[PDB]
C-alpha cells in the first residue's frame, strides 16, 4: 500500500492514510503531489464539483414518534425481523452442520 | 467407498493399536484366494460382500416402482396410419417417429465421410479431376474418357456434385459441432458395396465400365424414391426434405462419383443392382403403423 | 464457461470465481469481541490505540453521539487475501447496509492483525443489543458474489465433452484445454449476465430453474441431456426414439409433466385409465 | 377420404399381416372355399399363407385414418413382404 | 459503482435493439452492435450522477412493411414502479397516438399496477420486462432453438396438410420466455426449428395458451 | 441406565441425551428422560422432557425443584471443573432461561401446574410435582425419598454428557454398537409376560371379591382365582 490519500485535512495537514482504494474520510483515493493537488486536472475538477454540492447540501407534548424515529428502533426493526432470524438460524445450523462433520474415521 | 471403518474406539478390531492407519489395519487384502485370508481379513472380506448383498437386496424395489411409473405414464402413444405420432386423446406427440420415422430394428452404426477430413483432404478425396488424362486412363475405360474429357455438359454435372457436397458439409459441421461420425442410420452402405464387388467379381485392378454421370444421375432418382413424408405442396416436400437430410448427405457422399472409380470400381450392372437394394433396405425400416412406440420406449 | 483471455489464463478465472462466490462476513473474520470503551482516546487495548488515536482527533464523526460500547472484530490475513479484498470494501458495504447509524473505523492493510471498530453511535439493553448486531453482522452481511452459491471449483478438463471444441482455419476440429467453473449452488439467471462468464454455454442440471429461465424447448435439449448422461454413465447404450419420445411426452403440453400421480393423473386422459394407474377412489 | 388420393403405406404391416392370416384361417377352417390349390394342406395355416402367398385372400382392409376417415384396401394391393 | 451501471444500460438497449429487429421492426444494423464507448459518448459515461438519465434512453421503432405499427420501449427509474407512473406512460403513448410498448422495470411493478396492465390490454398491449432479464438475450443460448411465429395463412395451410385441430398442437404457455421476448399472444402458433441427430433437421409447431 | 447422546440431521434439536432408565428389577417399564438443547437471543437453552409432564421445562428449573437453589450449588453437579470457560458459557444461557423460579416452593408449582388436571388445589400440585421428581424420574437412581442428591447428581451427569458432546469432546454414541445393545432371551420375555398377565390375575381377583363383598357376603378364593387368566394367557 503506497499511496496515500494526501487529502487537504482541515489543519493544513494532508492525510497519511494507507488505503488501497479509497479513504473513508475523503472518498476515492486519487493521485496527489505533495502539496495534495490531484496530479490529474480532471480529477481535481470532479472532486471540486463533489465539494461544491456536498458544501450546497400539541407541541409541548411528547411525540411517540421520537422513539420510533430513531436509530435504535430502525437498527432493532431490522434486526429483530423473521427473515433475519431465519437467516441467523440458518448460518447457524450450517455451522452445526460442519460440527456434525467432526467425526471422520470412526462410525460418526 | 471408504476403508473399513474404526468401529471400535479409534480401532478397526481388537487385535490393532490405536490409531493404526496401516494397510493392514483399515482392510488390505494382501493374499490370493489361494493362500488362504487370516482371520482379519476374513472379516474384513465379510463386511465388503454383506455391502453387496444389502445393495442386491434393497435397489429392486425403487427401480420397480419406477418401471411401472413410465410404464402407464406413455403406454397409449402409438404411430398412427397418417404416419404420425399420437396419444389415446388424439393430440400430436411427434410429426414423425424418432424425427425420421424409422424402426429402431434396422438402423445400425455408419459413419459420416465428409464431417472431419480437412479442407484439404476433402478437395483432394471428394473432388472428381476430369482433366488429368492419366488417371481417367487407368481408372476408366477408353470411350468413358473421351466423353469425360471432351463434353462440358459432363463436366458442370460433375462441378454442380462438388458444390452439392461441400454445401452438406457445412451444413453437418452446423449439426454436429463435436466432429464425432458415428451415427445411426438405415442402410450399411460401405457392406452393400462390399457385397456389390463379390456379387459381380468386379476386379479391382482394371479400368472400370461405369459413366460418372450415371452415378450423378442414378442417385438423384434414388434420393427421390426414398419417401417418408409424402406429398407435393410446398410444406409435404419440405418435410420430406428434412426427415432424410442426413441420410441424404451420407449416401450422396459415399456414393460419390470418384469415390466409385478410385475406390469400388463398380460396374453398370453392380451399380443398378446396389441401387434397388439401397431402395428396398431403406423401405423396410419404416415405421409400421399401429406400432405402440411408446410401451417399448418406457 | 469462461469467454474471454479467462478462458486461458488462471489469474483471471480466479477473478471471476471469487466474483461468484457468495462470502460472508464469518468467513473472513477471526474473533470478535464486546468490549466496554467510553474513552475513544483511551482504548482498554493498547495495540490498537495508534490507529484509535489516529482516527479520533478528527472530528468527522461526532464523538458525543457515540455510545460507551463497543465491538472489535478481528480479521485474518489468508482468508482476507484469499477473495482478493480489502478493508474498504468492507467498511463500505456495513455503510450501505445500516446506513450511518452504525459508525465504522478501520486501521491500513499493513498491520500483523487486521483489525476494525463498530461502535455504535445515536427492551433489550446495548450489550444484549451488540450482540444481536453481532450475529445479524456475521449471518447475513454479503460481502460478494451470489447467494445459495457455496463453492465454485475450476479445472482443465480432459474429456473432450467439455473441453472447446474449435474449427480451425482448414476447417480441421481440435478442441482446447480451458477454464472452467463447476458451482455448487443455482442461480442461473445471475450467472448469465456477468462479465466474462459466456452466456451462450453455461448451462446447469437443474431442469425446472432452467424451464423457468429459458422456457419449454430449452427444457426438452437440457432434459433429454441429462436422461443420456445417466443412461450411457456406465458405457450402455439405448436408441434415440426411445429417450426423444420420453421427453416429448413429458413436456408435451408446454409445461414440465412429472412421472407422478400428481402430472400424470391430472392431465385430460379420462377417468378409467386414471382409476388404473393409481389413487382410484379418488378419481372415480 | 376420397379412394383416389391414398396416403397410407402401400405395404401390408406386421399387424395387418398377423390379423389377415389369422381371420382367413379361422374361416378355411369353418368350410369356407379355398381360392388356391393344396397338395396335401389340412393347417388352416398353412393354407392361410399359400393362398397370401398368392395373393388370393378375399379381405378388404379398412385403414381409419385420425381424423375419422378410411381407406379400403384389397390385400392383393398391398405389397407383403414376409 | 458506475461503470457496471452504463455496461448494464448499454446492453439492455443492445438487447432490446436485438429483440425488435426479431419482432419484425426496423433497426439499422448501427444499433444491432453499438459498442460500449460509443454509447458513452452518445448518452454519457456517468448515469449515476445523471449522465445519461434513464428517461433519456427510451425507444420508437416503427414496422418494416406497416410504418403505423410502431411500438415504444420506456425506462422508468423507480425500482419499483407505481401504477402513477404507468398512467402516465398510458396518457404519454395515447397522446402521441401509438398502440404499443414495453416497460423495463428494475426490481419489479406494484400489484395494482401489473392489474392495470392486465385488465386494460384491449386497449394497448405493453409488456413488463425486468432489467435482470434482458442483460442476456436468451434467444443465442445452445439450448433455445429458433422460433418462427408463422401468419395466419401458413396455419390454415398447417391444419389442411395435417387435417388437424388447433388443440391437438403441443402448447406453448402465453408466459414462457420466448413467447415473450416474441410477444405472442393466445391462438398463436410458433414453428420451432431444432436440428435432430437421427434425421439432421425437424420441424415442429407449438399453439400458444 | 446409561446415557446415550445422539442427534437427528433433520431435526429441530441440536442434540438429545435420553436415559432409557428402569429399576433394575422388572417392577415397571422402563421411563425414558431427555435432556436436550434447543436448536440454532438465539443462545442454546437446555431443557428436559421428564415424563407425565406435559411440556419440556428448562433443566435449571429441575435443579431448583431438586432443593439447590443457588445458582454456584447447581454448577457444583453441572461443571465438575470451574475453569473450562467455553463450557460455562455454553451453560450461561440455560441459567439465565429461569432466573424468574428462584425457590424450590415457586418451581415446584411451576413444574406441577403442568401435570394431570389443571383446576387442582395447590397442595396436589405440589405434592403432584414431588412424587413425579421422586418416583417417575430416574427411577434406577432411585425410588425411595431423600434420594435427591443422588438425583442431582445424576442429572448434572447427563448435562455434563450432552455438553461435551456438543463442545466435541465425545463423540455421538453409534446405534449399532452392541456394547449399547442387549439381548432379550427367553427369561426376560417370558417374565414380561407373567408380569402382565399376573396383574391382570390381580384386578380380576379384586372385582369379584368387591362384587360379592358389595353384596354384603363374603367370597371364596378358589372362585376369585380366574387360573385360566395365567394358562391360557402364556399359552
Ligand atoms: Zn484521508
Ligand atoms: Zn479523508
Amino acid at each position: 500500500v503506497q499511496h496515500w490519500c494526501r487529502a487537504p485535512r482541515p489543519d493544513g495537514r494532508l492525510c497519511e492514510r494507507q488505503d488501497r482504494l479509497k479513504c473513508p474520510f475523503h472518498g476515492k483515493i486519487v493521485p496527489r503531489d505533495d502539496e495534495g493537488r490531484p496530479l490529474d486536472p480532471e480529477d481535481r475538477a470532479r472532486e471540486q464539483r463533489r465539494q461544491l454540492q456536498k458544501q450546497e447540501r400539541y407541541p409541548s407534548l411528547t411525540n411517540l414518534k421520537a422513539q420510533a424515529d430513531t436509530a435504535r428502533a430502525r437498527i432493532g426493526r431490522k434486526v429483530f425481523a423473521k427473515a433475519a432470524v431465519r437467516r441467523v438460524v440458518a448460518a447457524m445450523n450450517r455451522m452445526d452442520q460442519k460440527k456434525h462433520e467432526k467425526f471422520s474415521n470412526q462410525f460418526n | 467407498g471408504k476403508r473399513i471403518p474404526f468401529g471400535f474406539k479409534h480401532r478397526t478390531l481388537p487385535h490393532f493399536i490405536k490409531d493404526d492407519y496401516g494397510p493392514e489395519s483399515r482392510g488390505f487384502v494382501e493374499n490370493s484366494y489361494l493362500a488362504g485370508l487370516t482371520p482379519t481379513e476374513f472379516f474384513f472380506h465379510a463386511m465388503g460382500g454383506r455391502e453387496g448383498l444389502i445393495d442386491t437386496a434393497v435397489k429392486t424395489a425403487e427401480t420397480g416402482y419406477i418401471q411401472r411409473r413410465l410404464i402407464k405414464s406413455m403406454e397409449s402413444v402409438m404411430v398412427k396410419y397418417d404416419a404420425t405420432v399420437r396419444n389415446s386423446i388424439n393430440q400430436v406427440v411427434q410429426l414423425r417417429y424418432g424425427e425420421d420415422g424409422l424402426a429402431g430394428e434396422s438402423v445400425e452404426f455408419q459413419n459420416l465421410a465428409t464431417l472431419k477430413p480437412s479442407n484439404k483432404a476433402f478437395e483432394k478425396k471428394f473432388r472428381f479431376d476430369y482433366t488429368n488424362e492419366r488417371a481417367l486412363r487407368r481408372t476408366l475405360q477408353e470411350d468413358l474418357v473421351k466423353d469425360v474429357l471432351s463434353n462440358a455438359h459432363i463436366q458442370n454435372e460433375l462441378e454442380r456434385e462438388f458444390e452439392r457436397m461441400r454445401e452438406d458439409r457445412e451444413v453437418l459441421r452446423v449439426i454436429f459441432p463435436t466432429g464425432d461420425s458415428k451415427v445411426v442410420l438405415p442402410c450399411n452402405l460401405l457392406r452393400m458395396i462390399w457385397n456389390a464387388q463379390k456379387i459381380f467379381h468386379i476386379n479391382p485392378r482394371l479400368p472400370s465400365d461405369l459413366h460418372p454421370i450415371k452415378v450423378v444421375e442414378g442417385v438423384k432418382e434414388l434420393s427421390k424414391k426414398l419417401v417418408i413424408v409424402n406429398g407435393d405442396d410446398p410444406l409435404s416436400r419440405q418435410a420430406q426434405e428434412n426427415a432424410t437430410l442426413l441420410f441424404n448427405i451420407h449416401l450422396r457422399s459415399t456414393l460419390c462419383s470418384r469415390r466409385m472409380a478410385e475406390e469400388f470400381r463398380l460396374s453398370g450392372e453392380a451399380f443398378d443392382w446396389l441401387l434397388g437394394e439401397i431402395e428396398s433396405k431403406f423401405n423396410q425400416a419404416i415405421a409400421h403403423p399401429g406400432e405402440m412406440v411408446g410401451a417399448l420406449a418406457a | 464457461f469462461l469467454l474471454g483471455q479467462s478462458a486461458r489464463d488462471a489469474e483471471r478465472a480466479k477473478d471471476i470465481l471469487c466474483r461468484l462466490e457468495h462470502t460472508t462476513l464469518r468467513k473472513v473474520t477471526a474473533n470478535t469481541a464486546i468490549y466496554y470503551d467510553p474513552n475513544p482516546q483511551s482504548t482498554v487495548v493498547a495495540e490498537d490505540q495508534e490507529w484509535v488515536n489516529v482516527y479520533y482527533e478528527m472530528p468527522d464523526f461526532d464523538v458525543a453521539r457515540i455510545s460507551p460500547w463497543l465491538l472489535r472484530v478481528e480479521l485474518d490475513r489468508k482468508h482476507m487475501t484469499d477473495r482478493k479484498l480489502t478493508m474498504e470494501q468492507i467498511a463500505e458495504k456495513i455503510n450501505a447496509g445500516f446506513g450511518d447509524d452504525l459508525n465504522c473505523i478501520f486501521n491500513d492493510d499493513n498491520a500483523e492483525k487486521l483489525v476494525l471498530r463498530i461502535r455504535i453511535m445515536n427492551k433489550m439493553d446495548d450489550d444484549v443489543f451488540l450482540r444481536c448486531i453481532e450475529s445479524n453482522m456475521l449471518t447475513d452481511m454479503t460481502l460478494q458474489g451470489i447467494e445459495q452459491i457455496s463453492k465454485v471449483y475450476m479445472h482443465l478438463p480432459q474429456t473432450d465433452n467439455k473441453k472447446k471444441i474449435i474449427i480451425t482455419e482448414d476447417g480441421e476440429f481440435k478442441a482446447l484445454q480451458e477454464w472452467i467453473l463447476e458451482t455448487d449452488g443455482v442461480s442461473l439467471m445471475r450467472v448469465l449476465s456477468e462479465k466474462d462468464v459466456d452466456p451462450v454455454r453455461t448451462t446447469s442440471n437443474d431442469i425446472v430453474e432452467i424451464f423457468t429461465v429459458l422456457g419449454i424447448e430449452a427444457v426438452r435439449k437440457a432434459l433429454e441431456r441429462e436422461l443420456y448422461h445417466v443412461i450411457s454413465f456406465d458405457g450402455s447404450y439405448v436408441n434415440y426414439r426411445h429417450l426423444a419420445l420420453l421427453c416429448d411426452t413429458m413436456t408435451c403440453r408446454g409445461h414440465l409433466m412429472a412421472i407422478t400421480r400428481h402430472g400424470v393423473n391430472r392431465q385430460d386422459t379420462g377417468p378409467l385409465m386414471k382409476c388404473s394407474f393409481e389413487e382410484t377412489v379418488d378419481v372415480l | 377420404q376420397a379412394n383416389q388420393k391414398r396416403i397410407t403405406t402401400p405395404y401390408m404391416t406386421k399387424y395387418e399381416r398377423a390379423r389377415v392370416l389369422g381371420t382367413r384361417a379361422l374361416q378355411i377352417a369353418m368350410c369356407a372355399p379355398v381360392m388356391v390349390e393344396l397338395e396335401g394342406e389340412t393347417d388352416p395355416l398353412l393354407i392361410a399363407m399359400k393362398e397370401l402367398k398368392a395373393r388370393k385372400i378375399p379381405i378388404i382392409i379398412r385403414r381409419y385414418l385420425p381424423d375419422g376417415s378410411y381407406e379400403d384396401w384389397g390385400v392383393d394391393e398391398l405389397i407383403i413382404s414376409d | 459503482d458506475d461503470e457496471e451501471e452504463t455496461y448494464r444500460l448499454w446492453k439492455i438497449r443492445k438487447t432490446i435493439m436485438q429483440l425488435c429487429h426479431d419482432r419484425g421492426y426496423l433497426v439499422t444494423q448501427d444499433e444491432l452492435d453499438q459498442t460500449l464507448e460509443e454509447f458513452k459518448a452518445q448518452f454519457g459515461d456517468k448515469p449515476s450522477e445523471g449522465r445519461p438519465r434513464r428517461t433519456d434512453l427510451t425507444v420508437l421503432v416503427a414496422h418494416n412493411d406497416d410504418p403505423t405499427d410502431q411500438m415504444f420501449v420506456f425506462f422508468p427509474e423507480e425500482p419499483k414502479v407505481g401504477i402513477k407512473t404507468i398512467k402516465v406512460y398510458c396518457q404519454r403513448m395515447q397522446e402521441e397516438n401509438i398502440t404499443r410498448a414495453l416497460i423495463v422495470v428494475q426490481q419489479g411493478m406494484t400489484p395494482s399496477a401489473k392489474q392495470s396492465l392486465v385488465d386494460m390490454a384491449p386497449k394497448y398491449i405493453l409488456e413488463q420486462f425486468l432489467q435482470q432479464e434482458l442483460l442476456i438475450n436468451i434467444t443465442e443460448h445452445e439450448l433455445v432453438p429458433e422460433h418462427v411465429v408463422m401468419t395466419k395463412e401458413e396455419v390454415t395451410e398447417l391444419l389442411a396438410r395435417y387435417k388437424l385441430r388447433e388443440n391437438q398442437l403441443p402448447r406453448i404457455q402465453a408466459g414462457d420466455p420466448v413467447a415473450r421476448y416474441f410477444g405472442i399472444k393466445r391462438g398463436q402458433v410458433v414453428k420451432i426449428i431444432r436440428p435432430s441427430e437421427t434425421a439432421g433437421r425437424y420441424i415442429t409447431y407449438r399453439l400458444v395458451q | 441406565n446409561t446415557v446415550y447422546v445422539f442427534a437427528k440431521k433433520d431435526s429441530k434439536y441440536a442434540y438429545t441425551g435420553e436415559c432409557r432408565s428402569c429399576l433394575e428389577n422388572s417392577s415397571r417399564p422402563t421411563s425414558t428422560i431427555w435432556v436436550s438443547m434447543l436448536a440454532r437471543a438465539i443462545g442454546q437453552r437446555i431443557v428436559a422432557t421428564l415424563p407425565y409432564i406435559k411440556q419440556e421445562v428448562p433443566i435449571i428449573i429441575v435443579f431448583r425443584a431438586l432443593g439447590f437453589v443457588s445458582d454456584r450449588d447447581i454448577l457444583e453437579h453441572i461443571i465438575y471443573d470451574f475453569e473450562d470457560p467455553e463450557m460455562m458459557e455454553m451453560v450461561k444461557p440455560s441459567l439465565d432461561e429461569a432466573f424468574v423460579i428462584q425457590e424450590q416452593n415457586v418451581a415446584l408449582n411451576f413444574i406441577g401446574s403442568r401435570g394431570a388436571k389443571p383446576g387442582v388445589t395447590k397442595e396436589k400440585r405440589i405434592k403432584y410435582a414431588k412424587e413425579v421428581l421422586q418416583k417417575e424420574m430416574l427411577p434406577h437412581v432411585g425410588v425411595s425419598d431423600f434420594c435427591e442428591t443422588k438425583k442431582a447428581y445424576f442429572l448434572g451427569y447427563m448435562v455434563h454428557r450432552l455438553l461435551l458432546a456438543a463442545l466435541g469432546r465425545r463423540e455421538l454414541d453409534d446405534r449399532d454398537h452392541y456394547g449399547n445393545k442387549r439381548l432379550d432371551l427367553a427369561g426376560p420375555l417370558l417374565a414380561f409376560l407373567f408380569r402382565g398377565m399376573f396383574k391382570n390375575l390381580l384386578k380380576e381377583v379384586r372385582i369379584y371379591a368387591q362384587k360379592f363383598i358389595d353384596r354384603g357376603k363374603d367370597f371364596n378364593l378358589e372362585l376369585a382365582i380366574k387360573t385360566r387368566i395365567i394358562s391360557d394367557g402364556l399359552k
